[PDB]
DNA sequence: TTCAACATATATTAGTAATACTTTTTCTGCCAAGTTGGTTAAGGCGT
DNA sequence: ACGCCTTAACCAACTTGGCCATGGAGTACAGAAAAAGTATTACTAATATATGTTGAA
């Protein structure tokens, strides 16, 4: 690409087709309201993009050229370590739900301190 | 400060005889202390640019060999200097220049400007007048001001000889003092003094020298002190004086500088006049400058080499200029009818040939007066006075610069009496500092008287409401040689033709660049 | 400076830190140092003890010990000398107080077992039971039941009769049941080097893995021998049903109580990755299996000894087959009716099991479903961290680590490469993980013998390191917390004596629920922190 | 101090010194090497010397 | 910096290790107040001591 | 030769307005002893 | 039986502070750009030296 950014955004452009990609929509209006069984066995489900997404990329809206399935499996590598995908059999990927990220616990969202006054924290480096 | 815990003597002596040391106090014999304990054996833009800047100052320096503590003055300076961002916008040789300079006259040394600067390929009027602008910038007082009494000895060190010249020597100083006493010195450039004081001694040693030889040291030319040789023979009792007895001669006759004499040549109670009023009128529309420049009788386009269309008209003899934006200043105004009145006759090409661009902001940016008092004062000590308001250098510039803050104006001066009161935006102001420092002016004098009303004329405002205020007049003070100042349109194609001709480079480069916008794209 | 932090209760204590404060946080006193000491200084004699601490010789030292050994707060050894007589050296329990830092989460491993009986009595019964266990944590129903009530239907006053047993609860303390482990297998390594029957001189192989092998299995029923005890299970009376063995004293027992929280945790990293419809399945699956998993228990052995480079994997060949396959009698083929809230057909519903995929479980016997177990535990262990550090410290900080998984001792350039932002942020997101351990260093000389910039700096795993860090995070609260919980005595350690005895002024109202709701604050902000440290202590 | 000029102190060195072991004088090296050396009380504490 | 080489940057392990470093000659070397020091000539009808 | 005379510069205040020019300012590429390794000898260890 | 590798003792390499005491004067790399400030570039418009040259006597 270029050294400079607007990646993300393109990133966060692909990433939503891509939680398309796996079961239906987002339906994150209550709780449980995803596939219900993955529609019937997601073991019959075997999905991905790759190439398609630039059949996808078609759409444009943005100022760039397209851009070679290798250096899009790139794209794909940050959301991999970013966790916001999962990559299976190679070409074959999909999504962590992270958008349960978006909208005891053990996630860092969802989770707000109290962090003022009171000296019962926990910092990090209480320590170093 | 320590005080004895009995006694209390607010004096404590040291005793250093048997070798103890100590400290105790007439009062009490109880000492102070035991033994005195004593001893024994980054980078930033600033910073950086104080490295360089010890190493040219130090250099050029003792290229002169003047003494190293010297120096350490103006890096003071100079580094006073880079608080008020005076140091930036210019040369550096100008700024240690500078600096040394105003230690070495503040330090009463022997050294010469035009001298010092000569290390370069400089004019010295440029250093000069970086010189003249920290006086602006820094703060400064009387405190530079110097003599030959000096000079003489460097340059009397400088030509060998022999040392019957410092026996010349005092017969040269107290001769050029009866000489400044005579009052032939100020206004003038001392090393010419210096010089005659030189062949005219050494001329009483009778040793044969050239004038080349003088200027050699002295830095000026032959005919310039010969000048002042003749223009000592020409003085008080010059003859009756010129021989023997190294001049016992103390007395004065006359002090008659030559500057009035001049002032014969044509031969408060005196007015000062005005002479130009420096101002400003906004149009309201930016133009082309050559579309205009098409037609006239007096306008040059040339943005070659300056960029603006130069305009003047004969009558009422008035200049002013025009500019690009819409704006223009009043200049050739020696008073605020033939001001105005013109600076309105420029609307009318402009209406008549060019755009509407209407007569708006008329404003006065200086005016300018002079005036003769017909005989001579000392600035030495006015100077050395007023230095807080005045400045003078000897070389610098012949008359000397005062500075009023009460009102804000610039002072002209010269002993000839002729001065130059100018650097005003208002009419009054000009009689209001020049009977304001006559006091000054009588008060130095050497061995008119009214004033009479503070405010005779009518104002500046006067005058201005005598010419039209609406810029919609225009017509009306149209002289009808302005229909005719126009052109033809074959003057048009043949002056215009030859304007191109000359300028197709000039535009040429214009539209090439523009060019290269393109090329720059890609 | 002004101690408002205070880095000296702190920072240069590793480790005994929270010990010495939870013997502290339980008594003190004279019982405080003799932990303290020996964690410090390891191995310890009676007569060495007053040498260092001055503790009130010989008796505080006999004293505190006995309490320990009543709560099995030390390991535990005794020889004679090499001269005669015998000796006493003295070890400290396991993580010791370990048990009481859990605790109210070990409270919570009834909740396993507050099913059968939800919100009754029964509830209370069998919290006093545990929490009166606990603190002494050696006990009979006959010393239990005999404090008890004599009139109050045996088989109900004490309603956890055969449910004494199950998978927790209690097991009678025997002999190496707190003897030091380490040892103890030395001790097994008699009787095998020891009894050679002057065979062949050749080849201390031969004499070693055979003694190993009966080290080995030997040391099964040893440990087995506390896994079951039929005396215990089995005795079933006149007239009445089957109850433990009256007579010996049990103690609290720890295995499943790791594998249960251990479990919350699957529950909670798988939850996130599947359905709760899915989640809840593999939740009352596990249910079952953990009944059967030591998951923590199988190190035993490899604590204790040297490995060899070949024979560690000579242990590591064992834990890829034992659950999978003995215990996998045990393990899930067709589990039935586990609970539903899902309703009508449950076959292909229950066949929810193939939507496991990935990265764990998802292994079973081609055609019946079941999910790999002895294989699973092990290199589930490895994923378990993950998330641990994203609003830990920053959300770069992740993919570049999670990428540093992936390759290995790279570099800037092919990180920058595959990474994103800016080196303005890369460095800052780097440089701030490299001030505590992660990424550690490489570097290589570079035309040069060594010198400072000239090489190339490289980046590498070592979860070594990592998964051996969380620790400095039990330095950290689990280290203070239980200070400033202290600390906090002495604040209102005068009315604390008097507010106590009394079922009165307006800031007592007030500080009230300040201290209190404050206990609140720490006490649970510290099992918050705990269910993050069930870890890297132990796998 | 150091030598002559300045001002005055003479030089007990080491093997200057030792000379005065082999009569075993305790008190002249305190009055020679401390009372008339560097006279000095140091503040300590118990705990922790300090 | 300068950077011709300054020898003697070293103040330290130096001032507490050799001659007239301290631990020895400045310490147990003290140099001792109360003293006097000269030449000499005889004196036959002093007493010795 | 001496005049002479004539032109240039020159310090102020305005300007625009524009271009052009330097800076500053970041902001960056001599003996005893440990010390090693290099050698060998034994010695299991499997043939 | 015979060979192989593993462990360990030896020996030769590179290695480092010591080195009278007392006096007694004596003693940070080079290159760029962005900012900013000023010079020039016309005008009055008044100086009196200073200089140049030339030139007419
Ligand atoms: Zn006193
Ligand atoms: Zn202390």
């Amino acid at each position: 690409e270029l050294d400079i950014e607007f990646i993300n955004s393109l990133l966060t452009i692909v990433w939503r087709f891509i939680s398309e990609n796996t079961f239906p929509n987002g339906f994150k209006n209550f709780e449980n309201g995803p596939k219900k069984n993955v529609f019937y066995a997601p073991n019959v489900k075997n999905y991905s993009t790759t190439q398609e997404i630039l059949e996808f990329i078609t759409a444009a809206q943005v100022a760039n050229v397209e851009l070679t399935p290798s250096n899009i499996r790139s794209l794909c590598e940050v959301l991999v370590y970013d966790d916001k995908l999962e990559k299976v059999t190679h070409d074959c990927y999909r999504v962590t739900l992270e958008s349960i990220l978006q909208m005891s616990i053990f996630n860092y969202f969802k989770m707000f301190p109290a962090s003022k006054h009171d000296k019962e924290v926990v910092y990090f480096d209480e320590w170093t | 400060m320590p005080v004895c815990k009995n006694c209390h003597g607010t004096e404590f002596e040291r005793d250093l005889s048997n070798a103890n040391n100590d400290l105790v106090c007439k009062a009490c014999g109880v000492v102070s202390e035991d033994n005195p304990i004593v001893s024994e054996v980054a980078l930033e833009s600033r910073e950086a640019t104080l490295n360089n800047a010890r190493r040219k100052l130090r250099a050029v320096s003792y290229a002169l060999h003047i003494p190293e503590y010297i120096t350490d003055a103006a890096f003071q300076w100079y580094k006073l200097a880079l608080a008020n961002n005076f140091v930036q916008g210019r040369r550096s040789q100008n700024v240690i220049a500078s600096c040394l300079y105003v230690a070495c006259r503040k330090e009463k040394t022997h050294h010469m400007l035009i001298d010092f600067s000569s290390r370069l390929q400089v004019s010295v009027y440029s250093i000069g007048a970086t010189f003249l602008k920290m006086v602006k910038k820094l703060h400064i007082t009387e405190l530079p001001l110097a003599d030959p009494s000096l000079f003489i000895q460097h340059f009397a060190e400088k030509l060998d000889l022999a040392d019957k010249k410092i026996k010349v020597v005092k017969d040269a100083v107290k001769l050029a003092q009866r000489m400044s006493k005579d009052w032939m010195f100020e206004g003038r450039r001392p090393a010419g003094i210096a010089g005659a004081c030189i062949l005219l001694a050494c001329r009483m040693n009778n040793l044969r020298r050239t004038h080349t030889e003088i200027v050699a040291v002295s830095h000026v030319a032959e005919e310039t002190l010969q000048q002042r040789l003749n223009e000592f023979k020409n003085t008080k009792a010059a003859k009756l004086s010129v021989q023997k007895f190294r001049e016992n001669d103390v007395e004065d006759g006359e002090a008659r500088p030559p500057s009035f004499v001049k002032n014969r040549k044509k031969e408060s109670g005196i007015v000062p006049t005005l002479q130009n009023i420096v101002a400003t009128v906004t149009l309201g529309c930016r133009l082309d400058l050559k579309t205009v420049a098409l037609h006239a009788r007096n306008a040059e386009y040339n943005p070659k080499r300056f960029a603006a269309v130069i305009m003047r008209i004969r009558e009422p003899k008035t200049t002013a200029l025009i500019f690009a934006s819409g704006k223009m200043v009043v200049t050739g105004a020696k008073s605020e009818d033939d001001s105005k009145l013109a600076s309105r006759k420029y609307a009318r090409i402009i209406q008549k040939i060019g755009f509407a661009a209407k007569f708006t902001d008329f404003k006065i940016q200086n005016i300018v007066g002079s005036c003769d008092v017909k005989f001579p004062i000392r600035l030495e000590g006015l100077a050395f006075s007023h230095g807080t308001f005045s400045s003078y250098e000897p070389e610098l510039f012949p008359g000397l610069i005062y500075r009023m803050v009460k009102p804000k104006i610039v002072l002209l001066i010269f002993v000839s009496g002729k001065i130059v009161l100018t650097g005003a935006k208002q009419r009054e102001e000009i009689y209001q500092a020049f009977e304001a420092i006559y006091p000054v002016l009588s008060e130095f004098r050497k061995m008119s008287g009214s004033p009479r009303n503070l405010h005779l004329l009518p104002t500046t405002d006067t005058y201005l409401s005598k010419v039209s205020d609406d810029p919609d007049n225009l017509e009306d003070v149209d002289d009808e040689e302005l229909n005719a100042h126009l052109l033809n349109e074959e003057a048009s194609k043949l002056k215009e033709r030859i304007w191109i001709g000359l300028n197709a480079d000039f535009l040429l480069e214009q539209e090439s660049k523009r060019l290269k916008q393109e090329a720059d794209i890609a | 400076v002004m101690t408002i932090s205070s880095l000296e209760q702190r920072t240069l204590n590793p480790d005994l830190f929270l010990y010495k404060e939870l013997v502290k946080a339980h008594l003190g006193e004279r019982a405080a140092s003799v932990i303290g000491m020996l964690v410090a200084l390891g191995r310890l004699s009676v007569r060495e003890l007053v040498e260092k601490i001055d503790g009130m010789d010989v008796d505080s030292v006999k004293t505190t010990l006995v309490s320990l050994t009543q709560l099995r707060c030390v390991k535990y050894l005794q020889e004679t000398a090499i001269s005669g007589k015998k000796t006493t050296y003295y070890y400290y329990n396991e993580e010791g107080i370990h048990i009481l830092l859990y605790s109210g989460l070990i409270i919570d491993e009834i909740i396993t077992q507050m099913r059968v009986n939800d919100e009754e009595e029964h509830k209370q019964l069998v919290a006093e039971i545990v929490q009166n266990v606990i603190s002494l944590g050696s006990l009979t129903v006959e010393d239990y039941l005999s404090s008890v009530t004599s009139d109050s239907m045996k088989y109900t006053i004490s309603s956890l009769f055969v449910q004494l047993c199950e998978m927790g609860y209690l097991i009678q303390i025997s002999k190496l049941h707190y003897t030091p482990i380490e040892d103890l297998w030395q001790f097994l390594y008699e009787k095998h080097y020891k009894n050679i029957p002057r065979n062949s001189p050749l080849s201390d192989l031969k004499k070693r893995s055979q003694a190993k092998m009966n080290a080995k299995t030997d040391f099964a029923k040893i440990i087995n021998k506390p896994n079951e005890l039929s005396q215990i299970l089995t005795v079933d009376p006149k007239t009445s049903l089957r109850i433990v063995k009256p007579t010996v004293s049990l103690t609290i027992n720890l295995d499943r109580f790791m594998k249960g929280r251990r479990s919350k945790q699957l529950i909670n990293l798988a939850k996130t990755r599947v359905g709760s419809v899915t989640a809840q399945v593999y939740k009352i699956a596990l249910r079952l299996t953990e009944q059967k998993s030591p998951k923590i228990r199988d190190p035993l052995t490899q604590t204790g000894l040297l490995q060899d480079l070949e024979e560690a994997k000579s242990f590591q060949d064992e834990a890829e087959l034992v659950e999978e396959k003995t215990p996998g009698l045990t393990f899930n083929a067709i589990d039935l009716a586990r609970h539903l809230p899902s309703a009508s057909l449950i076959n292909s519903h229950l066949k929810i099991l193939a939507s496991s995929n990935f990265p764990f479980l998802n292994e079973t016997k081609p055609g019946v479903y079941y999910v790999p177990y002895s294989k699973l535990m092990p290199v589930l262990k490895s994923s378990v961290y993950e998330y641990v550090i994203a609003s830990t410290l920053g959300p770069s900080a992740m993919r570049l680590s999670r990428c540093i998984r992936d390759n290995k001792l790279v570099s800037e350039k092919i990180i920058n490469s595959t990474a994103l932002m800016k080196e303005k942020d890369i460095r800052s997101t780097l440089a701030s993980l490299i001030r505590y351990n992660s990424v550690e260093i490489q570097e290589v000389p570079r035309t040069a013998d060594r010198s400072a910039s000239r090489a190339v700096f490289l980046f590498r795993c070592k979860e070594t390191h990592s998964y051996n860090f969380m620790r400095q995070n039990l330095e950290w609260n689990m280290a203070n917390l239980l200070f400033k919980k202290e600390k906090l005595k002495q604040e209102n350690s005068t009315l604390l004596k008097k507010a106590n005895r009394d079922d009165l002024l307006p800031s007592e109202l007030n500080q009230l629920k300040m201290v209190n709701e404050r206990e609140l604050n720490v006490f649970a902000r510290l099992s918050r922190l705990l269910s993050l440290w069930e870890v890297f202590q132990m796998a | 101090t150091e030598g002559r000029s300045r001002d005055g102190g003479l030089r007990l060195g080491e093997m200057e010194r030792d000379c005065v072991i082999a009569y075993g004088a305790s008190q002249l090296l305190l009055e020679r090497l401390m009372i008339s050396s560097d006279a000095f009380e140091v503040d300590v504490c118990d705990k922790c010397g300090l | 910096n300068g950077g011709g080489k300054v020898k003697p940057i070293r103040g330290f392990c130096q001032r507490l290790k050799g001659k007239q470093g301290r631990f020895r000659g400045n310490l147990s070397g003290k140099r001792v107040d109360f003293s006097g020091r000269t030449v000499i000539s005889p004196d036959p009808n002093l007493s010795i001591d």
